[PDB]
This record gives structure tokens, C-alpha cells and sequence, in this order.
């Protein structure tokens, strides 16, 4: 039962599969495929109370920016200003530029920008003719410098359906919602967020692989403080087995989310998202919630996400205690070599 | 205690 | 410059070497000597204040005690009940027993018995005669059970230097004195305490090797839930190199103290401590005062024994937070495991 | 804070 995002659906009207294999990208571990269901099916509230995922296919949760384009966009998104990273490979790694402090010996592998909505879209153009190999993610919380037509789309949200959720999880508050559009081929490799995230598939296809907190182990997230904290060290595209040996047990959970599908990415699930190549520009739109409360009473034994939000803590800690994160890495092997391994 | 998240996302 | 203990003092009267290097175990390090001074040297007080261990010849700390042996013990301790360790090797490792419980594996190499004064005089003149290689330690803090004639010893001790030097280094309060009374050959494995002690030597020789606080790396202290906790995991007799690799860098500081001597072995100082083989019984008492409290500005960077205190307390803290101290290792395994090591 | 000593002996 790995066999991934199963097979490719079929349009409605015989418009043919809407993608195929040759579009995903190659990757050396098995997955098994999320469920897509029906958002009054009752293993679909399961699955969201147990914090798994699960694509929903009849949320209406975007219904008005199914019609979203580039065109559209330009139009009436408004006159702020939009970041738009680029970068010279396919893959998009994520860098808090605050951090960038603490590691001098790192160097970006994308560059951040600011622009005009109708000015990426010309750079986009740009590229497009001039056959170029640059790449662009464009990802921009929405905010009120938004035009009316695209306040009144984001009114027209089935905030009735996610406020439920919100309040059925215990969750926090809605904190933002991204704005992607990105180019065919663009990857987002493995990473983590501390929020629970209802993503929301709008113009074209994502291949999203996602693996379940207890797998820490195989991932291998950069140090706390390092830029790329809550990313994965591991290139997915040539895995270095040496250095990270538990690669290769790791397991994913994949699926291809299309116009209308809802993907819950639960709070601390690794997750690796490419639209797929030749699939066109891509649009999607994300919920980012505060997680529920720490319970009042714990319980025993931990579950993985909370034996991660500790090792978390002590590596804060520790940096913060010993005046320099640079300091984190000694102190932990001084403290297990020949103690605790 | 050490078991507190915070919330960053990408 | 990495003698030892220096060339045998010679006592007053032409009596002789006070002891020869044949009494000496062997070991596989270095290590240069403690410093032998007068207490009205202010090189002895530079050391203090530096927290650098010092052999003070003349304080007169336990002038009154002098003259005390078994005899006499026996005669004036009191009818109270000793704490007596008892062993089939010359090591006395010693075990936490409220810490047992966390490790059930744990073997104990030495058990402790109550008893009145005179049965430990008659168990050790026991096994004397009878050629026994059973080995006995007699490890007692000093409290109101004893006999007016030990109590006016007590209370001829020099408390005038003592009281001025825990006054001058802003310790805490003197938390015991413990008296220790073993056979030659007796040894007490490598450890740090948590307390500044002024070691008065009463009878008898006791070769003191110390180690520094940078030297953790060197000495693999066990996981602080073991029994063991603040002991060295490495057997000085026979040491694993390829589970300690650091041990082979370790350096030491030693002395033999004598009858008169006060060693003060400041805290978290590791010591390892023997009665000269075939040395006769020794006598000491210690003198452990709860160090100063922790300055109102922390000055970076830390001081080798702060980064002790923090390792014992992240250990403390992961062993509370996950419900088992058991787990403190794979976590702090699955932390640093292709992160930081 | 994780600077804080306790105070043990053998
Ligand atoms: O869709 C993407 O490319 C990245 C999305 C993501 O990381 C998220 O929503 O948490
Ligand atoms: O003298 C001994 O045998 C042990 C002493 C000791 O560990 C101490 O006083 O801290
Ligand atoms: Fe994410
Ligand atoms: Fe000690």
C-alpha cells in the first residue's frame, strides 16, 4: 500500500486526466496516499481531531478565487508591495533572515524581493519568452492594501465551515494567510511549521508529501538557530546517507492537490510541496492557526510533536544560558559522549 | 514548561 | 613538571620518610603537585579566593583531633549508630540508594551497614587477625550522639580561620563534617561534589589526586538519575579507552596529606582518594560548605563548573519533563544526532 | 536559572 498520490483523477466532462507520473518529481522513499474526502464525510472530522491529514474536495473554503488568474490578479489585488524570492535551482529553501546573524557562513541559495504584483508578473513574462532558468515564488501574506473585487472574493471564503473548525480544534487564532504563486517545477522542500495549516489548492497542481512528526529522527531539522531551523537538512533530490543515515527509513504520506481541494497540514507534520512541472503556474492560498493549549494535565508517555517542542525549548535555552547558539552544538556532545550513546 | 510551542511558520 | 606528590617529606626528629612512592597506586596519567603552604602565605589565600585547590600545613583546624585513633574513639564517640561500607575491592564507588529505583540493573559494589562504634573497631580487628581482604569504610557525619570529650574536641577546633574564610569567600553555611575512618589501600573513585570542602587529614596518609572542572570531557561523570551520579564511569585501574577516549588526555593535580594537613578541594573539583597501602587506618574529617550563590551579573563566557550546573540541570529538567529519566538519552540522542555532532 | 547549583555529597 505505497503506492503515492494513486491514480491520477479524471476531470468532469472527459477532459482528460487533470496530470500524470512524468510530472512528479523522483524521490528515494516509499508513501502511502492521504485520504481525499468529503468534508461531511465523518473520517474526515476523525482525521482533523487526530491531528492527520486529509485532503477535503467540497469545502468551498476558496470558492471565489477559483477564478483567480496572473490577468485577474494584476488587476485588482491592489498596489502593495509582494515578496518574491528567486533562485537558480528548482528548490525554494526557506532562511529567517533575523538568524541570519548567528551563521556568517551561510550563504542564501534565494534572494527575497519586493515588487508591484504587475511587476512580477512582468518578470515572470520576462523569463517566460527569454527562455530563462531564474525561478520565482511569489509569497505574500494577504493584507489590507488588497483591492475591493479581491476583499470582497476573501469575504466570499466559507468562513462558516474553518470558523467551526477553529472552534471544534480548540485552536487559537487565525494568524495569516500566504499567498503563493509560484512557477511550474518550484519546490518547497521538507519543513515543519508550529501552526495548524488548512491549505487551499486554487489554479494549478501541488504534489504535497508530508511525514508524521515521529519521524524527527529521519529528517534531520538545521540546529534551532540556524536560518534554516525547522527545515530539513537532507537534499531530497541526492540524500546523503552518511551523514544522515535515517533517511532512509523514512515513510511519507503524498497526494496532488487541485482547484478546490483543502489539504490539512497538522501542526509539526513535515511537509515537501512542487507543483508539478509543466503544470503550469500554481495558486494557493493558506490558513495559518494557532495551535490549541498545552492540555492541563499531561499525559504519559509524550506524543512525538511535544518531544519535539521540547527539544526545541532546551536548544533555546541553552543558547540563550550560554551567550552564543555557536556554544549549543559542544555543550550537547560534551554532555552525551560517553554518557548517554 | 519545556513543553511551550511558539508559532513560526515559512 | 609533572611529578606528583614531590619527594617524601620528612618528619621532625629524623623519624624517617613519612612514605615512600611504593605506596602509591599506579596510574595511566600525569600529574603535577598541589601546592604546600602556609596558611599566612597569601599565595594559599590567592589560591582559595581562584578556587584552585591548596595543602595548608598550619591552620591548626583540627588541632584537638590529633591525638584521636581507635582507642579513643571508641572510648568517647558516643553510643550512636555509624554508617560502615563494606567491600570485597579496594574501591568504594559510591551510590545514591534514593536513586536505585531509576536503575534496577545497578549492582552495588559495596554495602552499607549501621552500627555502634566499638563493632566496627571489633569487625575491623576481626578481619585483621583472621587475614581477611573484606574491606570496611567508615563514613559518619559528626552530630549530637557523641560524647562530651569529642564534643570538646569539636569544640577546639580552629573555628576562628575557618569562619573568617567562609566569611572572605561569601559561602553558605557549613552543611556537615563528615569523619571518615578507612584501611589502607582504601579507595574512593573520582568524583565532584557540589560543595567547597576543607579536607583536615587527622590520621594516617591519603594521596589526593584532583582534576579541574574543564576536564568533564575527560572523565565521563554517570547520567545524573544514576546512582552514580557525579561518580566517574572510568575505572582508574582499568581504563576503556574506546569508550572514554578523553581519559587519555586527562592531567591531574595530587599531594599526600598528613596528620596536620587541611587540602582545600574547592567545588565541583573532581578527586580521587587513597589511603597509602599498608599505611594503617586514616582518619579525616571534612568540613562542607554550600558554596556562594551566583553572581548578580553573569559574566560571558562562563566559567568551566557553570556549564557543569547547566548540563546536571537540562539533565534534571529532561528527565522531569518526559516522566522517566530513561528517556533523557534517546532524546538527547535524537537531538544532536546528524544536528550537531 | 539552569546556572543554579544544588549541593551534594558522597
Ligand atoms: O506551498 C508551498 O509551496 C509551501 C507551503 C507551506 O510551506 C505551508 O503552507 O506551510
Ligand atoms: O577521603 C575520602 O575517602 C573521600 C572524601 C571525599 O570524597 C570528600 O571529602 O569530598
Ligand atoms: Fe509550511
Ligand atoms: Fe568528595
Amino acid at each position: 500500500v505505497a503506492s503515492g498520490s494513486g491514480e491520477p483523477r479524471e476531470e468532469a466532462g472527459a477532459l482528460g486526466p487533470a496530470w500524470d507520473e512524468s510530472q512528479l518529481r523522483s524521490y528515494s522513499f516509499p508513501t502511502r496516499p492521504i485520504p481525499r474526502l468529503s468534508q461531511s464525510d465523518p473520517r474526515a472530522e476523525e482525521l482533523i481531531e487526530n491531528e492527520e491529514p486529509v485532503v477535503l474536495t467540497d469545502t468551498n473554503l476558496v470558492y471565489p478565487a477559483l477564478k483567480w488568474d496572473l490577468e485577474y490578479l494584476q488587476e485588482n489585488i491592489g498596489n502593495g508591495d509582494f515578496s518574491v524570492y528567486s533562485a537558480s535551482t528548482h528548490k525554494f529553501l526557506y532562511y529567517d533572515e533575523k538568524k541570519m546573524a548567528n551563521f556568517q557562513n551561510f550563504k542564501p541559495r534565494s534572494n527575497r524581493e519586493e515588487m508591484k504584483f504587475h511587476e512580477f508578473v512582468e518578470k515572470l513574462q520576462d523569463i517566460q519568452q527569454r527562455g530563462g532558468e531564474e525561478r520565482l515564488y511569489l509569497q505574500q501574506t494577504l493584507n489590507d492594501t488588497v483591492g475591493r473585487k479581491i476583499v470582497m472574493d476573501f469575504l466570499g471564503f466559507n468562513w462558516n465551515w474553518i470558523n467551526k473548525q477553529q472552534g471544534k480544534r480548540g485552536w487559537g487564532q487565525l494568524t495569516s494567510n500566504l499567498l503563493l504563486i509560484g512557477m511550474e517545477g518550484n519546490v518547497t522542500p521538507a519543513h515543519y511549521d508550529e501552526q495548524q495549516n488548512f491549505f487551499a489548492q486554487i489554479k494549478g497542481y501541488k504534489r504535497c508529501i508530508l511525514f508524521p512528526p515521529d519521524q524527527f529522527e529521519c529528517l534531520y531539522p538545521y540546529p534551532v538557530h540556524h536560518p534554516c531551523d525547522r527545515q530539513s537538512q537532507v537534499d531530497f533530490d541526492n540524500p546523503d546517507y552518511e551523514r544522515f543515515p535515517n533517511f532512509q527509513n523514512v515513510v511519507g504520506y503524498e497526494t496532488v492537490v487541485g482547484p478546490g481541494d483543502v489539504l490539512y497540514i497538522p501542526m509539526y507534520w513535515w511537509h515537501h510541496i512542487e507543483s508539478l512541472l509543466n503544470g503550469g503556474i500554481t495558486i494557493t492560498v493558506n490558513f495559518w492557526y494557532k495551535g490549541a493549549p498545552t492540555p492541563k494535565r499531561i499525559e504519559y508517555p509524550l506524543k512525538a510533536h511535544q518531544k519535539v517542542a521540547i527539544m526545541r525549548n532546551i536548544e533555546k535555552m541553552l543558547g540563550e544560558a550560554l551567550g552564543n547558539p555557536q556554544e549549543v552544538g559542544p555543550l550537547l556532545n560534551t554532555m552525551i559522549k560517553g554518557r548517554y550513546n | 514548561r519545556l513543553l511551550e510551542a511558539s508559532a513560526d511558520a515559512n
